[PDB]
């Protein structure tokens, strides 16, 4: 349930 | 109220908004105002 990385964006 | 310079929000993929930080190369379910 962690968030998103930010290489997912 | 609008986000700090750097920032974006999006919605993930379980459809919770999710906070970026484009300023440090990060993210966070927490909101940064």
């Amino acid at each position: 349930e962690a968030p998103p990385s930010y290489a997912e964006v | 109220g609008f986000l700090p310079k750097g920032w974006e929000v999006r919605h993930a993929p379980n459809g919770r908004p999710f906070f970026i930080d484009h300023n440090t190369k990060t993210t966070t379910w927490e909101d940064p105002r």
